[PDB]
């Protein structure tokens, strides 16, 4: 079937739903069937024959092979799915860690930094590369990106099963008030959080995956399991895309920025030569359990150097930037700024004025950051 | 009787190359649709020679195009070219390569493995090789010692995953075939060959085309 | 040094009393370190009209600060400030730091002509995002920031792009925050929202 879909229908890859079920053995190997009398059905295998056949197939071996490494029987194999150094995986640990860090949770700075580097603690030991990790924050199942910052708990009463459906541990935060009717501060915080999730997705090592509608803030009303709804709750709203075109612009610009940077879509895990970790002061990251700030600088063959910082704390901070003699940091991305200044491009006639208005901070190697916000700066000669 | 190759360029565009055999030479029609990225016209630098055959508006100006012709009785070969806009800038495939197309041999199919006869009469060859990154087909006629014909396979057109493949209009005048993998000139016997020749010890055998 | 001169002028112009400054201090007259130039007829003791043109940014700041003092009702008090009108703030509103390690002094004052005036001096060597007093129905509007490059060190309606400059810090101002450099000072006015 897979070979037919690749050769006849010209499909480029496959994502396998509950792929861990494809690791469970069959009853043919029960010692009753083989040897006639006394391993059993449903036991996970180290080298499942089906995954061996897919990985080393002449055709299927060279297509994308993404795996949802778990099932409803209690088997969870993220980082351990029999891969042959070929299979990718839906990194659910990335999802959990990023959801927990970006929402202001203690003890996730180190895990978040590992996520930003392609999860080397999961994929490097086994012989796989950072891009074998499919990083994602939201998918079809679970909260949308907008619901992830609007609701604390699921609202699945419309599914009919007494709100018994979907993940109960969403790791979500309503950013203050719950529901779509909140104050202005909560709404601005939600915009910041959506942009922060997208920035984290688009600066991490790995493959960024996002669900349709997350580019403009699609909402399912808090329903995190809409498998049985043929109405607009699951439709792409092209009329609502225009209303929230600012978020769509930011996401498009972030994707383009990832494409341009040479040091974001890396073929190998970042090394200390290229990537340096900072805190509120350069070279002094805070890895403690109380830390809620993660910053780094990456050498770039096209951008020279890029400095990225995430401030998931509830407090603003004037973060000092690395000292590069003969150089200056030029602002590019700040999720706290009002649109279109959340992302600065040459299509803004007053970009130079906007940079000049913060030049007095950037000249002393400083940047003022709001709470729950991220920044990206580029090292320009000066 | 034609074969299309749709190369994705590195400046967000498409280049369609249609190769049609003549009833003897070959006709290669290059067509650039779209606009913007080619604003100002472009020239088909075939191997960067002093030629270049500037593309002229072929369809309503939306589809720019050029046409090349190649002499008959020529063995299978490869037309490699670049496109240069009207400012000196070059245009390459999305793999940063020069658009290369086969002439005399079709793309082929990855299945069945081995040698197959199609309804038209074209002979399909398919061989699996993951280790190799360069495969060529040798065709030997009745005695031969050295290949009567050699056809290198383009790793981008004549390959689906790890299955090198190539189709031929016909094999008239040829009695056996072999595969060269990696770059070592030693002929190899097709694992899936159903008919084979006589062993000859270095060791040598050829799959029969009958 | 420019920031510190502006800080001295702001301190002088936002205090109860009568401000006074020697001639040339409005453009940064320098005597070459001579503390006691009492026996010189040189240019060292002369107003330099060719230099107050070059240093027109500081002179403009001084003139604008003098006019701002003139306009404010709360700065030309005929009697000492009363705690009803004058409130003291720190890095967070309502929590002044009077400790021996403190190097930050901020206050807010009701002004019957302008609304409310918030003044802050950050004399420490570290920046600070200071929270502004919570005033429902109103928002603070940048007026003076000695760290800003000229002419934005003192915003005025004569600037064609004052609205743009305020909008570019609106995201900080909406949260009742202001980022200050080290050794700086700011003045804001409470305007209706
Ligand atoms: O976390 C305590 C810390 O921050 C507080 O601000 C916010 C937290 O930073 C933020 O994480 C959020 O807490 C929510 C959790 O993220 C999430 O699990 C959720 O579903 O419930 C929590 C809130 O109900 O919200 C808090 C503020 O409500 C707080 O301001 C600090 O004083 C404190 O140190
Ligand atoms: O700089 C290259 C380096 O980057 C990454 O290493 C960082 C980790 O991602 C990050 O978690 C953190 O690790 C520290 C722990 O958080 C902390 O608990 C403590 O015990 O020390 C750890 C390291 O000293 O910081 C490191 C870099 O310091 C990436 O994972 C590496 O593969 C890469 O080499
Ligand atoms: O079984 C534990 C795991 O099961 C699931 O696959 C969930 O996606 C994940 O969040 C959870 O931790
Ligand atoms: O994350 C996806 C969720 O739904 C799935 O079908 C899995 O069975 C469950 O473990 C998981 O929590
Ligand atoms: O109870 C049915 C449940 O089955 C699955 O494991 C899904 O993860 C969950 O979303 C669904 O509601």
């Amino acid at each position: 079937c897979l070979r037919y879909w690749v050769t006849e229908m010209h499909v480029d890859g496959f994502r396998f739903d509950l792929a861990s079920i494809m690791t469970r053995g069959c009853s043919l190997w029960d010692p009753v069937n083989v040897y006639g009398s006394p391993t059993t059905t449903g036991t996970p295998l180290a080298t499942p024959p089906l995954i061996d056949m897919i990985s080393n197939d002449p055709i299927l071996g060279d297509v994308k092979l993404i795996a949802e490494a778990w099932d409803a029987g209690g088997l969870y194999q993220v980082g351990q799915f029999p891969h042959w150094k070929i299979w990718s995986e839906w990194n659910g640990k990335y999802r959990d860690i990023v959801r927990q860090f970006i929402k202001g949770t203690d003890g996730f700075a180190g895990g978040f930094a590992e996520c930003l580097c392609g999860s080397p603690h999961l994929y490097q030991a086994g012989g796989r590369k950072p891009w074998h990790s499919i990083n994602f924050v939201c998918a079809h199942d679970g909260f949308t990106l907008a619901d992830l910052v609007t609701y604390n708990k699921k609202y699945n009463s419309s599914n009919g099963e007494d709100n018994r459906d979907g993940e109960n541990h969403n790791l979500s935060w309503n950013c203050g008030e719950e529901g779509e009717f909140a104050g202005l501060s909560v709404k601005r915080l939600r915009k910041r959080q959506m942009r922060n999730f997208f920035v984290s997705l688009m600066v991490s090592q790995g493959v960024p995956m996002f669900y349709m509608g997350d580019e403009y803030g699609h909402t399912k009303g808090g329903n995190n399991n809409t498998y049985c709804h043929d109405h607009y709750v699951n439709y792409f709203r092209w009329d609502k895309k225009e209303e929230s075109s600012d978020l769509q612009r930011f996401c498009s610009l972030m994707t383009k920025f990832r494409k341009q940077c040479e040091s974001l879509g890396l073929a190998d895990f970042p090394t200390a030569q290229r990537l340096h970790w900072h805190g509120h002061q350069p070279g002094k990251p805070d890895w403690s359990e109380t830390s809620r700030f993660v910053a780094f600088s990456t050498k770039d063959e096209t951008k020279g150097e890029i400095y990225v910082a995430f401030n998931a704390s509830h407090l603003p901070a004037v973060v000092g930037l690395p000292e590069r003699p003969g150089y200056r940091w030029e602002p590019l991305v700040d999720t706290g700024k009002p649109a279109p200044y959340d992302f600065l491009t040459d299509d803004l006639p007053d970009r130079a004025h906007a940079v000049h208005l913060f030049s007095h901070f950037l000249n002393s190697n400083l940047y003022p950051m709001l709470s729950y916000s991220s920044i990206i700066l580029e090292l320009q000669p000066d | 009787a034609r074969s299309c190759y749709r190369f994705r360029t590195d400046d967000d565009g498409v280049v369609d190359v249609a190769v049609s055999g003549e009833d003897g030479g070959y006709a290669v029609s290059v067509e650039v649709p779209g606009t913007r990225g080619r604003e100002g016209g472009l020239v088909l630098r075939a191997s960067g020679s002093g030629e270049g055959v500037p593309l002229a508006p072929a369809a309503g100006g939306a589809s720019l195009a050029a046409e090349l012709s190649f002499d008959p009785t020529r063995a299978p070969f490869y037309l490699s070219f670049l496109l240069t806009d009207a400012s000196g800038a070059e245009i390459r495939t999305h793999r940063k390569t020069s658009f290369r197309v086969p002439v005399g041999v079709g793309p082929g199919s990855p299945a069945p493995l081995g040698m197959s006869i199609s309804g038209d009469g074209a002979v399909n060859f398919a061989v699996y090789s993951k280790n190799a990154n360069a495969v060529s087909l040798y065709l030997y006629a009745a005695a031969g010692d050295e290949p009567a014909l050699e056809i290198d396979l383009d790793p981008y057109i004549h390959r689906t995953g790890n299955v090198w493949h190539v189709s031929l209009a016909s094999v008239d005048g040829y009695v056996s075939y072999a595969f060269c993998c990696g770059g070592i000139r030693r002929p190899l016997l097709d694992p899936y060959a159903k008919v084979i020749g006589d062993f000859v010890s270095s060791m040598r055998c050829f799959a029969s085309l009958a």
